């Protein structure tokens, strides 16, 4: 085993003279995926900039002006690759998936987006009204709209607050221009990585980059990435009620560290001992995560589920939850609860079985391709370097209970939270209840 | 009556921070005291009045009283 992770094909690294770094792992497989990630997001937009990264990723497929629409899909359906991405705050990018065969080629494709969008001012007024519908649909995904809010609320004045998706007076007004205003300033090599694996040589990954990312940086400034503006924390609360749905949902999180920071381990081992349950599962009888075993005997929720989301600087350490109009509280209180114990009296045995538990999704996050680049994608990006499964596994083979505890404690206990909840919420206590929820009356 | 079986309300957005990210003392001089006043002129001339006529049915009441008691110094002017 420890060998398996060891015997693990190390990741190849290499920057530009121009700004992007180049990195890949290679293995025996025919297929591949290969992207470009930006360090692009909504957090780099603005009042009225807020979008574009968005309306955005919605034209960076729809051509180029070296070949337009009709032939770049043609170019890519006729081979076989997958071009798909996404943009999310703080990280935006374009990863394609062909035969590795198709490195040179895919890499071209690649470039010629990032670099060369069509833009064109028929293709836009068109996405306009798509996403403007597409953003009405976001909406009733219930699931998602408690995120935002929290982030609204949780992040509120700064720019995290700001939803990806942007407000519809932006997507209904951001100009020709604009766009391309987004993507000459922020699409930048520095700020780029080429990252891909799969059955694919290093080198000539290089060279093809090194050879259609003919990229020059004049001025101090072109090669200089610049550091965000920190976004204040607001412990505070957004209710959107309404007990015409089906069911409310409720997320609460404290501030999270940011992907630097070596305890993001410790605890992401912490929402390893809660995790989460639905519904289909099929266990009352679960693992400690008694959220979970309570969250049966009781028939507490539809579904909770514990997270981490991070970022550059800051970060979003809660939970989440569905549940009927009637036990919203229960749930809250013995989940809430949870936090505590598992910060003021957590146990080595549960600790064991935590640390296994991140070792297995710790390894199937890396499960083909495209996942793998993902990470490789990131990892760079967002902590500088690539960190091995080798790593990740001593990082996180050495934490134990009074670790875990030190921990939470230390980003939870008598913080002030924030709390989201769309629904028949009537029954969630208000602030200073689920406030005095976070320190144990030990 | 408990929770959750209180109201069908539908579409309120509610938004406040917790105790400790704002402060309790609050925006005295600035909201704080006006509104005081705002109040104070505003059912002055609501409760005062009654209480003032009852003074005066007091004060009136006493000195008579006091009065009706001090001799008429032409009760017996012989």
């Amino acid at each position: 085993y420890a060998q398996a992770l060891q015997s693990v094909p190390e990741t190849q690294v290499s920057q530009l003279d121009n700004g992007v770094r180049v990195a890949s792992e290679q293995s025996s497989q025919p297929t591949c995926t290969v992207g470009v990630w930006i360090d692009a997001g909504s957090r780099y937009e603005s009042e009225k900039n807020n979008g574009a990264g968005y309306f955005l990723e919605h034209l960076a497929f729809k051509g180029t002006k070296n070949r337009p629409q009709n032939a770049l899909e043609k170019e890519v359906e006729s081979m076989g690759a997958h071009l798909n991405a996404y943009s999310s705050r703080e990280h935006t990018a374009y990863y394609i998936k062909a035969l590795s065969k198709d490195v040179p080629k895919a890499v071209e494709l690649l470039a010629d987006i990032v670099q060369n969008c069509s833009l064109e001012d028929s293709q836009i007024e068109k996405e306009r009204d798509v996403i403007v519908r597409e953003l009405q649909e976001n909406d009733t995904s219930m699931r998602e709209v408690v995120f935002n809010y929290l982030h609204a609320t949780a992040f509120q004045g700064t720019g995290l607050a700001q939803s990806v998706e942007g407000p519809s007076e932006n997507i209904r007004k951001l100009s020709r221009a604009d766009l391309t205003e987004y993507l000459s300033t922020h699409y930048t090599a520095p700020r780029m990585v080429l990252a891909a694996a799969g059955g694919v040589e290093h080198q000539q990954l290089l060279e093809l980059a090194q050879k259609h990312f003919g990229g020059v940086p004049f001025t101090y400034d072109d090669d200089a990435v610049p550091t965000l503006s920190k976004c204040r924390f607001t412990g505070s609360q957004i209710r959107h009620r309404e007990d015409g749905l089906p069911l409310a949902h409720v997320a609460i999180a404290v501030e999270g560290p940011g992907w630097a920071h070596p305890d993001l381990v410790a605890l992401q081992v912490a929402n390893a001992i809660i995790g989460h349950y639905d519904r289909t599962y099929g266990g009352g009888l679960h693992s400690s995560s008694p959220l979970a075993s309570i969250a049966v005997t009781n028939k507490l929720c539809q579904s909770f589920q514990t997270f981490s989301i991070c970022y550059s600087e800051t970060g979003l350490f809660g939970f989440y939850f569905v549940c009927d109009r009637m036990s919203i509280d229960d749930m809250m209180f013995v989940l809430q609860g949870q936090w505590m114990r598992l910060c003021t009296s957590i146990s080595e045995s549960e600790v064991l079985r935590g640390k296994n538990f991140l070792r297995n999704a710790l390894v199937s996050h890396l499960d083909g391709t495209t996942p793998v680049c993902e990470d490789i994608g990131r990892e760079l990006l967002t902590y500088g370097r690539r960190i091995p499964l080798e790593e990740w596994e001593e990082r996180l083979a050495e934490v134990d209970a009074r670790m875990v505890r030190e921990v939470c404690s230390k980003y939870i206990y008598d913080q002030c939270p924030a709390v989201a909840g769309p629904g028949p919420i009537e029954q969630l206590p208000d602030y200073n209840r689920i406030r005095s929820g976070m320190f144990w009356l030990r | 009556r408990q929770f959750g079986h209180l109201t069908r309300v539908r579409h309120l957005i509610t938004y406040s921070l917790s105790p400790f990210e704002q402060r309790p003392f609050p925006h005295y001089f600035s909201k704080g005291v006006p509104n005081v006043w705002r109040r104070l002129r505003a059912c002055i001339l609501r409760v005062a009045p009654p209480f003032l006529a009852f003074y005066l049915l007091y004060t009136w009441g006493t000195q008579e009283f006091e009065k009706s008691k001090r001799k008429n110094p032409a009760a017996y002017v012989n």
